[PDB]
RNA sequence: ACGAGACUCUGGCAUGCUAACUAGUUACGCGACCCCGGUCGGCGUAACUUCUUAGAGGGACAAGUGGCGUUCAGCCACCCGAGAUUGAGCAAUAACAGGUCUGUGAUGCCCUUAGAUGUCCGGGGCUGCACGCGCGCUACACUGACUGGCUCAGCGUGUGCCUACCCUACGCCGGCAGGCGCGGGUAACCCGUUGAACCCCAUUCGUGAUGGGGAUCGGGGAUUGCAAUUAUUCCCCAUGAACGAGGAAUUCCCAGUAAGUGCGGGUCAUAAGCUUGCGUUGAUUAAGUCCCUGCCCUUUGUACACACCGCCCGU
């Protein structure tokens, strides 16, 4: 109960990234690049476990239930509003991404738009601020 | 001018349970904080062994806040 | 210094004018309750009337002007 | 069937204010005594009206400060009160008792003010006035407890608790005190 | 772990010392003693310098050592007062020269308890009170009880070992004090 | 004679007067629920102005008392009393090379006037970025953040002239931003008893640049409009930077005041980090001074008078 289990391990490795078992498991898998507050507890709703237990203190079989449903969301009733990325403009399908895959995502898709010419392309190869906003006296930080 | 880096842990051990036991219930003043301090516990895990220790009767509840919960000792007599 | 001086508690009697640079205290004339006899003039800051005590840990100072 | 009146669930009677300089400047015995430290005010309008107001009430209104407590005066009435059940429970004393201890033993007898020119370093000392007395104390009492309860586990209701007990020994291990005796040693220093 | 250097815990009236300033404040400072276990100590604004000044922060530079004479200590309390205005340059050499003696055998007994791995403010009181304290004490000399000691020691082991505090940290230390103090 | 004062508006009160189905109160009847009474902003009609609305009047004048003062102009405190200093509006002579020719079919002179400095359309710029400064918004957390429940206002505005563009209850669809049928209000009638926020209660969090903070950046979906890329605005999911109470210096204020907190109006097809008002919670300090920065009167000195930011001597 209160006292500590066996074998509690202090570390994890989900998707090769160091999670530690202090945090809430409701919060200590934000620590995944891809992965926020609010999709965190849409994960831990679908799979059966309740979201006021620890993180070093789980079993690998609802471990891998909820690695399984994080890279498939959407066989599992999640909406398709869901996702960090609907809509890609290469494949044309609904899929949330993970870390490596989101810098390799993004990677690419500033690679396009960097190849395409496009003025948003430009200022993200430039280093300049690119939503258009004022850059007389906010940005200082840029260069010495 | 030291920084003695607090680690403050979530689950109980062997010894801090029982030495939470031989101690706690003679205390005067029992706060969730206090008793975290002393410890070197987590808040969450003081709140639950209070909680805990109410529940068991060992632990006189005298005020219920939002902010903070007081709690007293027993009588030796 | 080796000396213990005792507190001595002394009731004012007038309130005189606002001295001090930006008259941030004011001359009261205060007597004693042991010896009501002595009569000495201090400086005090703060807000005072006419009945208050004053606690003086010394009681062989005179009051000294704004400068 | 108002007997005597309960502050909250504590006595008003049998209380002493052994400085006899601060008779009239401490709102506690039988006159200015409320079931709670909340009421209308109107008690900064003239000169001297504010030394009629009871101390929990001043120490509730000068509790509140520092831009994101101002106005809250609810939340510090629930905070004194739960401070007050602390310092019962843990001292076994009555919590008026221990506060109007603390006000006495915390309170600077002498002060040392600036003279000269703007930018030099001069000063001369001076005896303060007992309402001045009274307003230090509760100033020094309450920025101790709320500097002790920043940035820390411990809440402010048991801070502002170890505030007023480690006050009315002189321990000099509060705040108060402790600036206290700075203010008594610098105007000792040049009288 | 941090021990205070001499057997006395408070510095006697008119003593120098080099103080690190920790905090600037209104009607003085908040500083701290090196060689008192780091405690609280104030200088004041009147006890800067006799004559005009035109900057606090040119003489005060908080981050930097300086050294003060004690005027006021008060044990029941824990209230030091210090005075830069009285410090003398003659005494001066002497101070950082008995500082960095004390500090040089406050950090190689510290190294020999850091390798004998012994974590407790009374277990460092006691080891260092067998190591240094006693011969201090013995020879009658505040700091200069230390620095001759091992002087003395590095090629005597006579000396050293009349000491009976224990033998394989006692070798330990004397190893490390040949090794540092050749 | 002008200025001040006097005057005008508003706030604070009168169980007395005048009247309220576009504002209510109290009795009576019907109706619903609970265990003989209680609740109902459910329904309706016998008096009334206690709430609300707004008109005439009343009330405060240093009036009474005690001290200080030539016992004159006045000052201090107290009793009875809703008030014994509410807040603003208006505001004299003399001038400033103060700002406005970009408010004007107010205007002298000068320039241009058909390849126009008039006018109109299309595109762009007014945002552009090694840097500096000013007014501001959000934060640096546990007097706190998140998640539910409970509960309380006042100023306003609202279908437009050539002028097209209003505020919205209710029902359905969709997580949300939104979309479609139906009705009301030219307004104490409808939005609306304006179920506002801050607060209060109860979980989760535990001193960790952390569930603080939300900058930067990617994808998708709606609305306005002829057109949004240099992202109009909004919504959803990711990304999670600096920032640990701020050096020299410096601004504003003393009573329902500062501060915290939200709501209206102005710009508005789309629209507030600005301004102007409104209400809620609600303090610490002070009834003084001329030290700093300045102001009013008198005396004195002056080689200054576009007036000390003056004048003026020598190598």
């Amino acid at each position: 109960s209160l006292v500590i289990p066996e074998k509690f391990q202090h570390i994890l490795r989900v998707l090769n990234t160091n999670i530690d078992g202090r945090r809430k498991i409701a919060f200590a898998i934000t620590a995944i690049k891809g992965v926020g507050r609010r999709y965190a507890h849409v994960v831990l709703r679908k799979a059966d476990i309740d979201l006021t237990k620890r993180a070093g203190e789980l079993t690998e079989d609802e471990v891998e239930r909820v690695i399984t449903i994080m890279q498939n969301p959407r066989q599992y009733k999640i909406p398709d509003w869901f996702l960090n990325r609907q809509k890609d403009v290469k494949d044309g399908k609904y899929s949330q991404v993970l870390a490596n895959g989101l810098d390799n995502k993004l990677r690419e898709d500033l690679e396009r738009l960097k190849k395409i010419r496009a003025h948003r392309g430009l200022r993200h190869f430039w280093g300049l601020r690119v939503r258009g906003q004022h850059t007389k006296t906010t940005g200082r930080r840029g260069r010495t | 001018k030291v920084r003695d880096k607090l680690n403050n842990l979530v689950l109980f051990d062997k010894a801090t349970y029982d030495k939470l036991c031989k101690e706690v219930p003679n205390y005067k003043l029992i706060t969730p904080a206090v008793v975290s301090e002393r410890l070197k516990i987590r808040g969450s895990l003081a709140r639950a062994a209070l909680q805990e220790l109410l529940s068991k009767g060992l632990i006189k509840l005298v005020s219920k806040h939002r902010a903070q919960v007081i709690y007293t000792r027993n009588t030796k007599g | 210094t080796s000396r213990v001086q005792p507190i001595k508690l002394a009731r004012v009697t007038k309130v005189l004018g606002r001295t001090g640079s930006q008259g941030q205290c004011t001359q009261v004339r205060v007597e004693f309750m042991d010896d009501t006899s002595r009569s000495i003039i201090r400086n005090v800051k703060g807000p005072v009337r006419e009945g208050d005590v004053l606690t003086l840990l010394e009681s062989e100072r005179e009051a000294r002007r704004l400068r | 069937t108002p007997d005597i009146k309960l502050f909250g669930k504590w006595s008003t009677d049998d209380v002493q204010i052994n400085d006899i300089s601060l008779q009239d400047y401490i709102a506690v015995k039988e006159k200015y005594a409320k079931y709670l430290p909340h009421s209308a005010g109107r008690y900064a309008a003239k000169r001297f009206r504010k030394a009629q107001c009871p101390i929990v009430e001043r120490l509730t209104n000068s509790m509140m400060m520092h831009g994101r407590n101002n106005g809250k005066k609810l939340m510090t009435v629930r905070i004194v009160k739960h401070a007050f059940e602390i310092i019962h429970l843990l001292t076994g004393e009555n919590p008026l008792q221990v506060l109007v201890n603390a006000i006495i033993n915390s309170g600077p007898r002498e002060d040392s003010t600036r003279i000269g020119r703007a930018g030099t370093v001069r000063r001369q000392a001076v005896d303060v006035s007992p309402l001045r007395r009274v307003n230090q104390a509760i100033w020094l009492l309450c920025t101790g407890a709320r500097e002790a309860a920043f940035r820390n586990i411990k809440t402010i209701a048991e801070c502002l608790a170890d505030e007023l007990i480690n006050a009315a020994k002189g321990s000099s291990n509060s705040y108060a005190i402790k600036k206290k005796d700075e203010l008594e040693r610098v105007a000792k220093s040049n009288r | 772990l941090s021990c205070r250097f001499y057997q006395h815990k408070f510095p006697e009236v008119e003593d120098v010392v080099m103080v690190n300033v920790r905090s600037i404040a209104e009607m003085g400072a908040y500083v701290s003693l090196l060689e008192y276990n780091n405690i609280e100590g104030m200088i004041l604004l009147s006890e800067l310098s006799r004559r005009r000044i035109r900057s606090i922060n040119k003489l005060i530079r908080i981050g930097r050592n300086e050294c003060v004479v004690v005027i006021r200590v008060d044990k029941e309390k824990g209230y030091i007062d210090l005075s830069k205005r009285r410090v003398s340059p003659e005494e001066a050499i002497k101070c950082e020269d008995k500082f960095t003696k004390s500090k040089t055998v406050y950090s190689i007994l510290r190294h020999v308890a850091e390798v004998l791995e012994y974590t407790k403010d009374e277990q460092l009181e006691s080891l260092f009170q067998r190591t240094a304290w006693v011969f201090d004490d013995k020879y009658k000399r505040p700091g200069y009880g230390a620095y001759d000691a091992f002087k003395h020691a590095v090629s005597d082991p006579s000396i050293l070992d009349s000491l009976d505090l224990n033998e394989d940290e006692r070798e330990v230390l004397i190893n490390n004090i040949n090794r540092r103090l050749t």
